[PDB]
DNA sequence: TATCTCCGGGTGCTTGTGGTAGTGCAC
RNA sequence: CCACAUCCACCU
DNA sequence: GTGCACTACCACAAGCACCCAGGTGGATGTGGAGATA
């Protein structure tokens, strides 16, 4: 919000969209390393420096 | 390290819960202000939860509390449930025996119920507390006496009714008195006198036939206690016997203590065998739950909750909000409240016992107990008073349309995503897009900080992040490494309302200077998003495998056709076909001469002088040939277009063209169409054989000529032929110069008369009514028909005038070609909107003569700006409504994956091809739309030749082979075509390739792992947003429709008999006649003397899908369910497929209930592949033939989506509440398949890339793998 | 409406007060207190569903949200989620809305 | 005496209850 | 710190 | 062997818990009487 303008929504219409296709991945990463997963994110955020 | 494979829920023990916690809170003290140190023991003690300060805080987040309670209370879930789990486990009441035994004071009573009170023994009655207070001892009665008074009774005389113990006392009852100097004690006891030793002291109750004292000599008679009163030296003996007490939920547990599975679930079965289904219903009914106990390990003792469960503080934290204030959670005043109201209870029954005051603080712990827990099911305990905002429970956590479930299934928060407006992209390519350079660098910044790294631009990360913090510090090489980073990665764009699979596609970002997302106008379409405000989401997946996926298969270049249906959604827009459509327009005016010109040889001198003249125009209507044709012929294309480069002929002019073979008489824009074709692709026979240039390019010839080309040439040329179709429609739109003026607005002025002529008869029918001859219904009828086609002759005659007179009119053209419009649009503008709709439904008498060409009158806007109103407000809640159904749809079918090999399935389904009733009784071929949506992509279930060809068993019909059966059923060769259908396939969770078909957005056969169950349910959802609705609601939810229309349940004819008070339509058959009654407004369609056959509507009207299924069986029900499914959507202009409807309506009749029991019971419905696989274990498999007799089940949409095997979807689904409680009677280990699963849990999915025929593929080049596999030859001595 | 509501709230409390009160030379303070009226009034102007931020874009925006009418309220009169009926014009808003 | 702390609209479900016909006792 | 409630808007 | 009342079963009425599209931006709000310091 004020400090950051703050994550997007996927809610589940965007998430249906997204197991329609074959992407299995793209999604594990996003409800996981991109969301939640706090040792994930970190560890991503690591790697990807 | 292991893998997570299953998910058990079931019940707690007490032991449980205090092995879960790490010590017990006793105060009710969050947090005091002064000290921001945790006050006390209480809710966010330090050492009963972890430390506060950085093992890191965490540990506060799962380390749980316990309270225990000292008196037991019972879960809510289990008593207030529609089903009373407690209540259907004992013999008691749900709804009143239940709760005034919980609550109220009332006893339950098992072991001793001998004693007699006017009813005979008791067993488990339920007695108030006042009853049993007298019973339990005897019956007493207390009269003062007034001193210096001598009463007339002694201290041991009998007393009947009406008997006068004093000058003014006088009892009620048969008993004996007790004298005092001083009062009377009136006693319903049996009194003996003795004189030796006491076998029995005081205390102790007695049975009949047992020694009392004194020896043999003094015996006990009844029930009762013994007193010994040495004072007159008797026995006294009450007709009280020991007998329990015990109240509120600890009495429960008592019952639940008692109560073995065993013995009740044989008495349950015996029981239940004799009788009719009346009790049986009932018995089955308990005896599933009490073998749900059983079998499920966790016996139902602690079904009750003695300790109550903490949460950890940071799931309830209290946070400064400003000034020292707390904001905290409804949990954290549920548990203060809680163990204030233990602590209270404690010390209460520690200090004193006063009986009442004791009961009504039970009530109260139990209330508390019960808030906690779930909030609303009893009262509404509130906040402090001032604020009557009811405290969120855990059940509100839990269930709500924002509960846990509701924003875990979702991953509502993203890192790496941004969003902004859209506008139009028209340079960029079909894979591509453009995106913001700041909002670009912001998303791709640990990429953008290792690649400065990798060069010399910051000398560490830190350098680079705080270089990039401030925005003047940006350089020319920032942006040259942000361009580097992001060469080949792939973004994901997204709408706000995700209506279907094309919501979400990849693209090739390209660094552009604005605030705007530029995109490609040809996905106008695929998302529904034009440019008048709209915003748009981006996202970066960061994984190499996330990057290929969506490189690969959510690329907006490989996904140009629909997966509802064959119709391409990366078609030309509105302008392109403008454009194209003018540039392949042929022009004619007038001719003026003799068109005769085939005989003579000498007239081409002579019509050429003529056209030198103004005798004939360049483009005559001649007999033959125009004098364009003639004057002008050109050696090759290029000649033609240089000609026209030069003005001497338009592009819109007939000219003779020598082309590659033949000599065409065409015009120079068709041939540069052509040649527009022929160089977006490679080869030019292919794309002049992919063409017809004989015809103005409308919006359906460039969506054929799209799917030609992609069928002929696959992906990369059809992105191309698009691309170049996309530019030179802009192009040719903006040089042509097509404009809207006032008067491109023409009024034909025939229409005129034509008013006249209506109003005449208007008038007509005016004095029609007022002589007598019409009614009002008449009237209106006739008013509504003859406005209704005078409003239809009036656009014919507009569009005639025209096509006759103003070919090239902005609003004809427009209207002609797909780009904007309808006719009605176009009559509304030119000729007239006269019919308008009541708010009531029905249409206004007077229609509106003037349009928009001309003003409109204060009354005619007043009229329709009822119209616009009803028009919003339907989209506004039609939109709810279809998105409510679209997410029954997907949960009901996110199960079905294609995960396969090929099922041997000697099944199928006889698609027809005739239409059964356009008529009372005829027989004529389908259209064409419905025989392709149809058959387009099935797979032939046996081979069939129809004409002269030899369609083998096991092909996929492309669209060729559909025309071909199309034409032969024309010829009248076959009329059913049988396929291949999923509603046949053997697949345990799915269909198999075979069985779902051949329909994709590409053409090819379905790959194996795809999940077609929930692109069927989108594909299904999203039309109905742009939709009639009530009735696919009423259809996919089973439901009785109230029109119903009354059927027959066994052949037989027609017997017809016209009695006024109800017709009767008898079913007359050799043995037997059935009688049906038909009210007056049952309007039917049978004649007297008719065959009528199973399942054969009587009466016009709906038709009951249950009764249907009864009466004809599981195949025809599901043809019915999946025809009026399509009907309501072609009747919308909506082209979908059968094979969604399919998939659906398998999903939707997925259960079966036995008849003749087997190794369960009867009367009970689960699925039909798990009693398929339990058949086939007994008969064959193991020994003794047990014939599980089933029938199939038809039940709606919601109810076959509630009862699942997994629970986590049916949880996440509609009601936590009661899915968790059954989840929870018997440990229901969910596996983990389905993808809804798999998203809560957030592994990885079993559709798509994560199914296990694809999810491991071992890759190796080519000489590791030589290197190995000479290790392997070498391993193979000699 | 919201005055009288307070206004009855503070004869409650006077009424109270004189219950307990045993002498009668108190007219002043110890019968009315302006706590009650006064809270009812703040209430009302501040967190009212009909009080509402004013809409200074232009001035346009500001007369035509001062001439704006409302079918919803404080809750027992109108409500959101149900009110298909009666969003339709009627063919007495002729002139009038 | 001051500050702190207590003082709905629609659908599926279940249950019920008089109605109604099979069956038990009297003509 | 961002909790929740209420209101006004924008895109379907 | 039939006339009469009886009791278990069924259609109808009543009480009740549960549903009511997705996304975004902005704005303002979150104590008064008793009891003890
Ligand atoms: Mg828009
Ligand atoms: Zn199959």
């Amino acid at each position: 919000g004020k400090a950051q303008f703050g994550g997007q929504r996927f809610g589940e219409m965007e998430v249906w969209a997204l197991e329609a296709y074959g992407a299995a991945h793209t999604l594990q990463e996003m409800l996981t390393l991109k969301s939640d997963d706090i040792e994930g994110r970190n560890a991503a955020y690591e790697a990807i420096i | 390290k292991k893998e997570v494979r299953k998910v058990r829920i079931a019940l707690a023990s007490p032991e449980k819960i205090r092995s879960w916690s790490y010590g017990e809170v006793e105060k009710p003290e969050t947090i005091n202000y002064r000290t921001l140190k945790p006050e006390r023991d209480g809710l966010f003690d330090e050492r009963i939860f972890g430390p506060i300060k950085d093992t890191k805080s965490i540990v506060r987040r799962y380390r749980m509390g316990h309270i225990e309670l000292a008196t037991p209370a019972a879960h809510i879930w289990f008593v207030k449930d529609v089903p009373s789990k407690i209540g259907t486990l004992l013999d008691l009441s749900a709804t009143e025996l239940e709760q005034v035994l919980y609550f109220s004071k009332y006893i339950v009573l098992d072991p001793k119920g001998a004693i007699l009170n006017g009813v005979p023994v008791e067993k488990r009655q339920l007695l108030t507390d006042e009853e049993y207070r007298e019973l339990r001892y005897g019956k007493q009665e207390t009269y003062p006496l007034p001193p210096g008074v001598d009463a007339l009774v002694k201290d041991g005389e009998e007393v009947v009714k009406g008997q006068e113990l004093a000058p003014g006392v006088v009892s009620r009852l048969d008993g004996v008195a007790l004298y005092r100097f001083a009062s009377i004690l009136v006693v319903k006891a049996r009194v003996y006198p003795f004189e030796d030793d006491v076998e029995v002291s005081t205390g102790d109750r007695v049975a009949p036939g047992d020694v009392l004292a004194d020896g043999g000599k003094v015996k006990s008679d009844v029930y009762g206690r013994v007193e010994v009163d040495l004072v007159r030296n008797v026995v006294r003996v009450v007709e009280s016997y020991d007998i329990d007490a015990r109240m509120g939920a600890e009495a429960i547990q008592q019952l639940l203590k008692e109560l073995d599975l065993e013995a009740l679930e044989k008495e349950l079965l015996e029981e239940m065998k004799h009788p009719s289904r009346a009790r049986r219903a009932k018995a089955r009914k308990r005896l599933e739950v009490v073998r749900a106990f059983l079998d499920s390990g966790n016996r139902p003792e602690w079904m009750i909750l003695e300790a109550v469960p903490v949460l950890p503080p940071d799931l309830r934290p209290m946070v400064q909000v400003d000034g020292g204030r707390f904001a905290t959670s409804d949990l954290n005043d549920l548990y203060r409240r809680l163990i204030n109201r233990n602590n209270r209870l404690k010390k209460l029954l520690a200090q004193g016992a006063p009986e009442i005051i004791i009961r009504n603080e039970k009530r109260m712990l139990q209330e508390a107990v019960d808030a906690l827990l779930d909030n609303g099911r009893r009262g509404a305990p509130v906040t402090n008073p001032g604020s009557d905002r009811p405290l969120r429970s855990l059940t509100d956590i839990l269930s709500g349309k924002q509960g846990r479930f509701r924003q875990n299934l979702l991953g509502k928060r993203v890192d790496y995503s941004g969003r902004s407006v859209i506008v139009v992209g028209p340079q960029l390519k079909l894979h591509q897009c453009g995106l913001p350079k700041r909002m670009a660098l912001e998303l791709f910044k640990p990429f953008l900080l290792k690649k400065m790294e990798e060069k010399g631009i910051a000398p560490n990360v830190k350098a680079a992040r705080r270089m990039l913090e401030r925005q003047r510090d940006i350089k020319d090489e920032v942006w040259d490494a942000l361009e580097e980073v992001i060469h080949g990665k792939v973004v994901l764009l997204n709408r706000a309302p995700t209506l279907h699979r094309l919501g979400i596609q990849a693209f090739q970002p390209v660094l552009v200077e604005g605030q705007s997302i530029q995109l490609h106008p040809l996905v106008c379409e695929a998302f529904n998003a034009d440019f008048d405000g709209d915003q748009m989401a981006v996202h970066v997946p960061l994984s190499s495998f996330a990057q290929a996926e969506a490189r690969i298969q959510m690329l907006s270049a490989h996904n140009l056709l629909s997966p509802a249906s064959g119709e391409p959604l990366a078609k030309p827009s509105r302008d392109i076909i403008l454009g194209l459509y003018y540039i392949t327009q042929v022009r004619k005016e007038k001719k003026g001469a003799g068109l005769e010109f085939a005989t003579p040889e000498e007239a081409l001198a002579a019509h050429e002088r003529g056209e030198v003249a103004l005798n004939a125009p360049i483009k005559v209507a001649g007999r033959e040939t125009s004098v364009g044709r003639l004057k002008y012929v050109f050696a090759n294309p290029d000649e033609a277009l240089l000609a026209v480069a030069h003005g001497i002929v338009d592009l819109q002019d007939v000219v003779t063209v020598r082309y590659m073979g033949k000599r065409l008489e065409t015009s120079p824009g068709r041939i540069l169409f052509a040649r527009i074709v022929a160089e977006a692709v490679e080869d030019e026979k292919v794309a002049w054989e992919l063409i017809q240039l004989d015809v103005p390019q409308e919006k359906n010839s460039l969506k054929d000529l799209v799917y030609q080309a992609f069928l002929r040439l696959g992906m990369e040329k059809t992105a191309r032929l698009l691309d170049a179709l996309k530019y030179y429609g802009f192009t040719f739109s903006t040089t042509s110069g097509i404009t809207i003026g006032i008067d491109d607005a023409v009024i034909p002025e025939e229409k005129k008369q034509y008013l006249e002529e209506a109003d005449r008869k208007l008038l007509q029918i005016e004095q029609a009514y007022e002589m007598g001859f019409l009614t009002d219904r008449e009237r209106y009828d006739q008013i509504l028909q003859l406005w209704t086609e005078t409003t239809e002759k009036v656009t014919q005659a507009v569009f005639k005038n025209f096509e006759e007179n103003y070919p090239f009119n902005p609003l004809y053209v427009m209207a002609q070609s797909g780009a904007r419009g309808n006719p009605q649009q176009i009559r509304q503008l030119c000729g007239l909107r006269g019919l308008m709709q009541k708010p009531s439904g029905e249409t206004f008498e007077v229609p509106v003569r003037s349009s928009f060409r001309e003003g409109l009158t204060v009354l005619e806007y007043f009229i329709s700006s009822h119209g616009a109103r009803k028009g919003g407000a339907d989209t506004a809640l039609r939109t709810a409504d279809s998105g409510y159904l679209t997410r029954k749809l997907v949960d009901v079918t996110h199960e079905i994956v294609v995960r396969e090999a090929d099922c041997g399935t000697t099944n199928y389904i006889s698609v027809p091809l005739f239409q059964p009733d356009e008529v009372t009784r005829s027989l004529r071929l389908r259209k064409r739309a419905d025989i392709e949506a149809g058959l387009y992509g099935r797979v032939l279930a046996r081979e069939v030749e129809v004409l002269g060809v030899r369609l083998e068993e096991g092909r996929y019909l492309s669209m060729d082979d559909v025309h071909l059966l199309i034409k032969a059923a024309e010829a009248g060769e076959i009329q059913e075509v049988p396929v291949r259908s999923p509603l046949t396939c053997q697949t345990r969770y799915g269909v198999c390739q075979k069985c779902y078909g051949y329909d994709l957005s590409m053409a090819r056969p379905v790959s194996i792992g795809e999940a077609v169950g929930i692109v069927a349910a989108q594909s299904i959802g999203e039309p109905g947003t742009q939709l009639g609705l009530p009735r696919v609601i009423e259809l996919f939810e089973a439901r009785r429709p109230k029109a119903k229309a009354v059927i027959s349940e066994i052949d037989g004819v027609v017997r017809i008999e016209e009695t006024e008070e109800k017709l009767s339509v008898f079913v007359e058959s050799e043995g037997f006649s059935k009688e049906y009654k038909l009210p007056k407004e049952a309007r039917l369609l049978v004649k007297d003397g008719d065959y009528v056959e199973a399942g054969q509507p009587l009466t016009r009207g709906a038709i009951d899908p249950h009764q249907l299924l009864e009466a004809k069986g599981p195949e025809a029900v599901e043809r019915y369910l999946v025809e009026e499914i399509q009907k309501v959507y072609r009747a919308q202009g909506v082209k979908l497929h059968d094979k969604h409807i399919e998939i659906v309506v398998r999903q939707m009749m997925k259960y079966v209930e036995v008849t003749d029991p087997g190794d369960s019971r009867l009367l009970e419905g689960q699925v039909l592949e798990k009693w398929d696989v339990e058949a086939l274990n007994e008969r064959l498999i193991a020994e003794g033939k047990t014939p599980v007799a089933w029938k199939p089940l038809l039940m709606g949409v919601t109810k076959s989506a509630l009862s699942t095997k997994s629970w986590l979807s049916a949880a996440s689904f509609q009601n936590t509440t009661h899915v968790l409680t059954e989840a929870a009677i018997a440990g229901k280990k969910d596996e983990l398949i389905g993808l809804k699963e798999n998203v809560i849990l957030g592994r990885l999915i079993p559709a798509g890339t994560g199914s296990d025929f694809v999810r491991f593929t071992q890759v190796v080049d080519q000489k590791t793998l030589k290197a190995i596999e000479e290790a392997r030859k070498e391993a193979v001595e000699a | 409406d919201q005055f009288r509501v307070g206004l009855a709230r503070l004869a409650r409390g006077v009424r109270e007060r004189m219950l307990m009160g045993s002498e009668d030379s108190l007219t002043p303070a110890k019968l009315v207190n302006s706590r009650p009226l006064e809270a009812a009034i703040r209430e009302f102007f501040s967190r009212s569903q009909l009080s509402q931020f004013k809409d200074e874009t232009n001035p346009l925006s500001s007369l035509r949200h001062k001439r704006r009418i409302s079918a919803l309220g404080p809750g027992g009169l109108t409500r959101e989620r149900a009110g298909f009926d009666v969003r339709d014009v009627h063919r007495t808003h002729y002139g009038r809305i």
